[PDB]
């Protein structure tokens, strides 16, 4: 949820610094990316040692992010690169989060979903298990499943990676998030587009040359 | 029925458009109940006139405009488009980038020529009783998904007038779907990957999504009669090689013999199942699907501004009327007994009026359209009167 640009003001030093700090964090998402794998805590804790150390902190991550937009909103390689690491980071931020607080961001969000009781769960377990990916096994595990409007699951059902029944998609909580993430990539991309759009009214400024280069 | 003479079209159309076109019902539908600003007034119609001139951003104020105008222009073709931000005909009046397609029923179009590689009966633009079963299977496979999967309740299936059918999903919620979603609905229903001339076109994975399964089932219920008896897909070497092609080469020669020692397709098919079963220990289902599963054109359904053939319009060549198909008796639907504009004009001749169409062979068809309409009214009355509470 990196919307609403920071209206605060900061020294050219704050700016100048932050940028480099982030260019590092994402640069680190570049390191922890090809040197490891999502190998639990190794890839995790290592990433979360950079996290706090490098600063981000919430209000810091906020500003940091936006300032870097001015940076990578030019070359597509950047926009793809920036949106890239920026995502792996947002996932990480979820991973850790506990079941309690996770549920809040879901609700507090707008997505209208529900959790199904073992009632409908076993009844549809059969279908659900068949809709899924190559997801080996025939057990609908213990991970609860939700009932959300079929449209909201667009990226899932268009590839028959989920069960539709009566205009509803029945997905695991692993998938609801996966949806929210693509929604992120998308919304963000719309933003980098708009920034680049009005970048010109900022090219000329000298304080911003280190950054844009 | 008597072979239709397209030369009489100009006169027939005039009659047809002044005494038989179900105007009031056409209006009742497109106006959806006055529950919206200018939902009708902002609906775009397209026409194909005289020398095949093509007018397009046509619009109308009320049902009376629609009648007056149509009768004056006696359209050879009438197409329905989206509901716009401004009356279509005043697009010269609207700014640039302000005029936009906002709402429109989800539509599908199924054409027999999209199966020319899986039929031995007729030639491309034609159809006979031996290939029409495909339209039967298409309507059932697609209408089941739209109803059971997506929860769409209002689906108007219509005969194209020559060799195919159209489906108009009208759920108030559906008329608001984004192209991205429509494009997705189509991908969800699509299964035959008709590549640049690639023999095999269907591949199942160990796992089978329920939509595919329920589809296979429906097909199963017509495969033998349609494929084995009517199409006789395994009648010759020139025919079964075609099916052998969709099977792992390590099995060709064996079956090639069984086929050779058989007398009919129902037999050979049974060998194919047997042999393929050993090997497997899905090859079967894939073949049925590649021969019977619908081929949908993503373009027709993706665009929210797409102009599609209007129900009750007249087909220039076949003369047949684009009539609503009755789902409760789909299998019974017969393309060849579908009233001709000529045929119905004659019935009328051999006889205000306002119930003229009822004395014609259109009667049953307009009846179907009315039930379709009665249900719209319900859902509407249901939702509002009971949910605005
Ligand atoms: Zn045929």
């Amino acid at each position: 949820f990196y919307l609403q640009p920071p209206s605060e003001n900061i020294s050219l030093i704050e700016f100048e610094n932050l940028a480099i700090d982030r260019v590092k964090l994402l640069k680190s998402v570049e390191n922890l990316g090809v040197s490891y794998v999502k190998g639990t805590e190794q890839y995790q804790s290592k990433l979360e040692s950079e996290l706090r150390k490098l600063k981000f902190p919430r209000r810091r991550d906020h500003i940091s992010h936006f300032i870097l937009r001015l940076a990578y909103c030019q070359s597509e390689e950047l926009r793809r690169w920036f949106i890239q690491q920026e995502m792996d980071l947002l996932r990480f931020r979820f991973s850790i989060l506990p079941k309690d607080k996770i549920q809040d961001f879901l609700k507090d969000s707008q997505l209208q979903f529900e959790a199904i009781s073992d009632e409908e769960k076993t009844l549809r377990e059969q279908e659900i298990v068949a809709s899924s990916p190559s997801l080996s096994g025939l057990k609908l595990g213990f991970e609860s499943i939700y009932k959300i409007p079929f449209a909201d699951a667009l990226d899932l059902f268009r590839g028959r990676k989920v069960y539709l029944e009566d205009g509803f998609a029945y997905v695991p909580l692993k998938d609801i998030v996966a949806i929210i993430l693509n929604e992120f990539r998308a919304k963000l991309s719309k933003a980098l587009a708009l920034t680049a759009r009005s970048l010109p009214a900022v090219q000329s400024d000298e304080r911003l040359q280190p950054l844009l280069n | 029925m008597e072979t239709f003479d397209p030369t009489e079209l100009p006169e027939l159309l005039k009659l047809y458009y002044r005494r038989l076109f179900p105007y009031s019902q056409y209006y009742r539908w497109l106006n959806y109940g006055g529950v919206i600003k200018n939902y009708f007034q902002h609906r775009e119609f397209s026409f194909t006139l005289k020398d095949d001139i093509y007018i397009r951003y046509q619009s109308f104020n009320n049902q009376s405009d629609l009648e007056k105008e149509m009768q004056k222009m006696n359209p050879y073709k009438i197409d329905i488009g989206a509901v716009y931000s401004h009356r279509p005909n005043q697009h010269n009046t609207v700014k640039l980038g302000a005029f936009q397609a906002q709402e429109k029923e989800l539509v599908f179009d199924i054409d027999m020529t999209d199966y020319d590689d899986v039929r031995r009966c007729c030639s491309s633009a034609d159809i006979c009783p031996k290939c029409w079963t495909l339209m039967t299977m298409a309507i059932r496979i697609i209408d089941r998904a739209l109803k059971e999967d997506f929860g769409f309740k209002h689906r108007l299936w219509v005969y194209s007038g020559r060799r195919g059918v159209h489906c108009w999903v009208c759920d108030e919620s559906v008329r608001k779907l984004s192209s991205a979603v429509r494009s997705g609905i189509v991908e969800y229903l699509s299964l035959v990957k008709g590549g640049q001339d690639v023999k095999k076109k269907v591949h199942l994975s160990e796992k089978i999504h329920p939509f595919i399964r329920k589809s296979i089932n429906i097909i199963k219920k017509y495969f033998e009669e349609y494929a084995l008896v009517n199409q006789d897909i395994l009648e010759n070497k020139e025919s079964w090689d075609k099916i052998l092609a969709l099977v792992p080469e390590t099995i060709h020669d064996e079956l090639q013999q069984s086929f050779q020692k058989s007398h009919n397709s129902l037999q050979r098919w049974e060998h194919l199942k047997k042999v393929a079963s050993r090997y497997q220990n899905w090859l079967e289902w894939e073949i049925m699907l590649q021969y019977c599963f619908p081929r949908l054109d993503i373009n027709v359904s993706k665009g929210i501004n797409h102009l599609l053939k209007s129900p009750f319009s007249v087909h220039p060549k076949t003369g047949r009327i684009s009539v609503p198909i009755d789902l409760q008796k789909v299998d019974q639907f017969d393309p060849f007994t579908v009233p001709t504009i000529s045929f119905i004009c004659r019935e009328l001749d051999a006889i205000h009026r306002t119930r003229d169409y009822k004395k014609t062979s259109l009667a049953p068809y307009v009846k179907v359209f009315e039930h379709f309409l009665e249900n719209l009214d319900k859902s509407r009355k249901g939702e509002l009167l009971k949910k605005s509470d």
